[PDB]
């Protein structure tokens, strides 16, 4: 509850404000660091600003040359630490630099930057308790003189850290989203592979599922991993996550293996699985769907030269004429059944 | 009244002279500050000159060492203020820039710039009051409505109610108007608060509305903004709104519940539908773009009669098989519309023709491709909305008045850009065969403008280099200024900038108009809405930052 | 509409997944896509987005999009290239929100065990 260091300096660098810290002796042989992107407060004036550091680097203080003491130190066989504090006191300093972002007033409101340079002998920087940090990471920018708008739930997304050091992950600072967020706009997850893309879409549209029951999704699942959980993980799926949620009759699977599907299903969910999931084919009657194998074989991959032929052209056309002539669909159906297509059972030409 | 700091250097720093200030100990002490941005006068030979503060550093002053001292102190726990006030007074200094803008001279004209540059004895700077800053607003280099009030960022004591700015809406008419920010933080509510003055001032000056997001008739399902349909009704203002839409039904319900049972005296809606036997050009390409959306490759014919529609348009034998295309699609035509390949309308010429009928030959025969237009398909010219539109905006008996068109862009779908280039081009057209009888006079209003005037062979981009000669102004808002051309961005006359999200948007905007090389730093770090920097050409000396009024309040000012 | 590997799809400009990444938000349809490519999605898409969770990245060029798309993640563009580290992400959701905020997410697993309190 005590400032980390000294303000020695401060100024306006290009469109943020930013000061100069340096940590002492006496902080650093009692173990006070800072970490690069960490959140400080800054007091100056009766009035606090969100600071963050943005660099640290070694400089002399004062009139010493601590290249020459060091080195000669080392050569005498001289222990500072033990053996001659004096000389020690005079070298064990470090340089800190911190961007002010801005600050928080009213009722949560956030207001960025500043216009007002705090002079040298006022700033002083504190380690921000868990309570301001929750309370700072629930603030946003909004019109001045109006009251925040409180209301729906909020659901916990993740916790705060600075990457994987000691000291720098903080369960209890939580941030809560509103999944209101989701709906209607577009969200971007970018990333290396195998770096929690998949747990994080996860997250994000089980929370929608569980906020917004009138909102329906269109996952077009690529590598499979939706549904249940892969053979090289156990992280559930959405299958999983609305039985333990007790959400039923909303998931409609298509697929072309119903049966795998199906035996999968039942191991991973039981034998009730039939109330969470509803499998149904992605296989058609090209008998009852001409249109669409004209279309299949007219789109292809059409390797080297990029001509779609004249015939297919001519019939993607006229096809939807040529049904009302019986001698004009006896052709397209025997194409068909030449090709290879089995046809049901009794289907009559004339 | 005394002098803030004093003044202790000044140079020449490229176009324009600055100098430095310092405060003291006991200044500091007494509380007093420069806020960055902020307004002051400066006394030098006799002359005020108008300053800007620009920058704030800590430096030594003397022979000291900051640095070891406040560390030794913090050391050996002393307190400066109360264990030594000597240490604390060679320490606690603090320096400011000062940019000098100009000077207001004679009956209120401002000279801008200087070339003397003031030695440092001679020169002093003061605090600004309430009555400069108000006359200061007011200086041009050489009735009206409250516009915004003068304000310096978020800080307490940088709000100045009193000190308001006020705009003649004859900048707005004629000339190019720039609305440049990020989406939600006042865009709309600048872009209705300058129509409404407008219509309010000039009831003799048309509008042309591209509503892309559809926020500009009514208020919106977010806030409660009243929509320009409600301004209207406030105002009194009647017969002067007609709404184009597609949804003519979903509309008129709103309308009633917004506007009460008599919405109709304000209002008027219409219908968005074409006839594609007068305009085949945009039969043709709504076909070319409804193909290469549903997989790719448009074929050979179709990308053929793309670009060589307007060259078949001269040859009768090529035109008859598009004419014929469209009927068999099963576009109904106008009774009495013949083709020289017959009466296509008539029930028996067409199997005539048909049975007694290259690119256009092939094209025929693929006729099909046009049946999705029948979405928006109608005969005759009174449905036509372009022709109508037309009228509306240049009609011979419709001289003056005004009239405020706006287009239900989303309910048409993926033809709304076609649509819109055409009707830009058709009003284009005849503004220019009206010239030397009448003035155009009337403004586009136009959203998204990074995505039309990208191209310097464009309808738009056209409009907005030639504009003015024919009395079409054009107000467009972009939120990329980046992507709009320098030609464009040099060309414009008034702007109206908030807050910025990209580094490269704020370069391009000081790279453009020299004066706002000042607030570039402030835009790209301060996300406030409702705070506007504003600059209006050729008679504003330099850019000033703005609280804009609410709708609301420039109502209930207007009433009375 | 929940899409995956979005360059694939978001490159042609003339196509049906560009369009409706384009104008969606009109009729109510909204969109999650992911690539791990930012430099491949088009800059008019990228200054269109509203939430971004940002993973490691190990390209100058994402990196430089990233920032030239949205300015306040210029002070973690740093971190990204040179921490390689799972499970840890930089969220910023539009257009309220001051900074990026650095994130642990939580497991599907801890969040199933808290909604059922």
């Amino acid at each position: 509850e005590s400032p980390i260091g000294v303000v020695v300096s401060s100024r306006r660098n290009g469109p943020w404000a930013e000061l100069t810290l340096v940590l002492t002796p006496q902080e650093l042989d009692q173990g006070k660091r800072l970490l690069l992107g960490e959140l400080v407060r800054v007091s100056s004036g009766g009035k606090d600003y969100v600071g963050m550091v943005l660099d640290g680097y070694y400089e002399p203080v004062g009139r010493s040359d601590p290249t020459y003491t060091l080195a000669l130190a080392h050569i005498n066989q001289v222990d500072l630490e033990k053996e001659d504090p004096w000389a020690r006191k005079e070298v064990n300093f470090y340089h800190h630099r911190i961007v002010l972002l801005g600050r928080v007033v009213q009722g949560g409101l956030f207001a960025p930057s500043t216009r007002l340079l705090p002079p040298v002998v006022e700033a002083r920087v504190y380690r921000m308790t868990e309570e301001e940090l929750q309370r700072l990471l629930a603030a946003e920018v909004r019109t001045s003189g109006s009251v925040k708008a409180e209301g729906k739930r909020r659901y916990a997304f993740g916790h705060l850290a600075y990457g994987l050091e000691e000291g720098g992950e903080y369960p209890e600072v939580v941030k809560e989203v509103d999944p209101a967020l989701f709906v209607g706009r577009r969200t971007a997850n970018f990333g290396k592979t195998g770096f929690g893309k998949s747990n994080e879409n996860k997250v994000i549209l089980t929370l929608l599922a569980h906020a917004f029951p009138r909102v329906g999704m269109l996952i077009l699942d690529q590598n499979a991993e939706y549904l249940l959980q892969t053979e090289a993980t156990t992280s559930p799926g959405l299958a999983q996550a609305f039985k333990a949620l007790g959400i039923r009759g909303r998931i409609r699977f298509y697929t072309a293996r119903e049966e795998a599907w199906a035996r999968r299903l039942k191991e991973h969910l039981g034998t009730e699985w039939r109330e969470y999931v509803e499998v149904l084919p992605l296989k058609v009657d090209f008998y009852h769907f001409p249109e669409l194998a004209v279309a299949l074989a007219y789109q292809r991959r059409r390797l080297q030269g990029a001509e779609p032929p004249q015939y297919l052209e001519n019939a993607f056309y006229n096809l939807e004429d040529w049904k009302h002539i019986p001698d004009r669909m006896a052709y397209v159906y025997g194409a068909l059944r030449k090709a290879g297509l089995t046809p049901r059972k009794g289907l009559k030409i004339k | 009244e005394s002098p803030i700091g004093v003044v202790v250097s000044s140079r020449r720093n490229g176009p324009w002279a600055e100098l430095t200030l310092v405060l003291t100990p006991q200044e500091l002490d007494q509380g007093k500050r420069l806020l960055l941005g902020e307004l002051v006068r400066v006394s030098s030979g006799g002359k005020d000159y108008v300053g800007m503060v620009l920058d704030g550093y800590y430096e030594p002053v003397g022979r000291s060492d900051p640095t070891y001292t406040l560390a030794l102190a913090h050391i050996n726990q002393v307190d400066l203020e109360k264990e030594d006030p000597w240490a604390r007074k060679e320490v606690n200094f603090y320096h400011h820039r000062i940019v000098l803008l100009g000077r207001v001279v004679q009956g209120g004209l401002f000279a801008p710039s200087t070339r003397l540059l003031p030695p440092v004895v001679e020169a002093r700077v003061y605090r600004m009051t309430e009555e400069e800053l108000q006359r200061l607003l007011a200086a041009e280099v050489r009735r009206r409505y409250a516009f915004g009030h003068l304000a310096y960022g978020l800080e307490e004591g940088g709000e100045y109610p009193e000190v308001v700015k006020e705009v003649d809406p004859a900048l707005f008419v004629g000339r190019r108007t720039a609305n440049f920010g990020k989406t939600g933080f006042g865009k709309s509510n600048e872009n209705k608060v300058i129509l409404t003055l407008l219509a309010h001032a000039f009831p003799r000056v048309g509008m042309l509305i591209l509503d892309q997001n559809a926020e500009y008739l009514l208020q919106t399902e977010a806030t409660t903004s009243p929509g320009l349909a409600q301004a209207f009704k406030a105002l009194g203002i009647r017969g002067r709104i007609r709404f184009y839409t597609a949804r003519e039904e979903a509309w008129a319900r709103r309308l009633k519940e917004h506007l009460g049972t008599e919405w109709r005296e304000y209002v008027e809606v219409l219908p968005l539908k074409v006839d594609f036997y007068h305009f085949p050009e945009l039969a043709v390409a709504l076909a070319y773009q409804r193909r290469r959306l549903q997989g790719a490759e448009p074929p050979q014919y179709l990308e053929n009669a793309f670009y060589n529609l307007e060259d078949w348009k001269h040859i009768p034998d090529r035109m008859a098989y598009v004419y014929g295309a469209l009927r068999k699609a099963g576009l109904t035509p106008r009774k009495g519309l013949k083709i020289k390949y017959y009466d296509i309308s008539e029930e028996k010429s067409w199997g005539n023709l048909q049975e007694a009928m290259g690119g256009a030959r092939e094209l025929y025969s693929r006729a099909k491709v046009f049946s999705f237009l029948r979405a928006f398909h109608a005969p005759g010219k009174e449905a036509n909305f372009l022709e109508t539109i037309k009228e509306d905006l240049l009609g011979e008996k419709t001289e003056g008045e005004g009239k405020v068109v706006i287009l239900d862009l989303p309910s048409l779908g993926e033809a709304a850009d076609f649509f819109t280039l055409r009707l830009m081009d058709l009003l284009f057209d005849r503004a220019v065969e009206l010239y030397g009888k009448r003035q155009a006079n009337f403004l586009v209003v136009l959203e998204e403008a990074h995505n039309f005037l990208e191209d310097k062979a464009g309808i738009f981009y056209r409009v907005a280099k030639e504009g003015r000669k024919y009395g079409i102004g054009m107000l467009y808002s972009t939120q990329s200024p980046a992507s709009i051309p320098m030609e464009i961005l040099s060309q414009t006359e008034n702007f109206l900038v908030k807050h910025l999200s990209s580094e490269e948007d704020v370069k391009v905007l000081k790279r453009a108009k020299a004066p706002f090389a000042f607030v570039a730093d402030f835009l790209l770090s301060e996300p406030i809405i409702g705070y506007s920097y504003v600059y209006f050409e050729p008679y504003q000396p330099f850019v000033v930052p703005l609280r804009v009024k609410l709708l609301e309040h420039v109502l209930k000012s207007l009433d009375s």
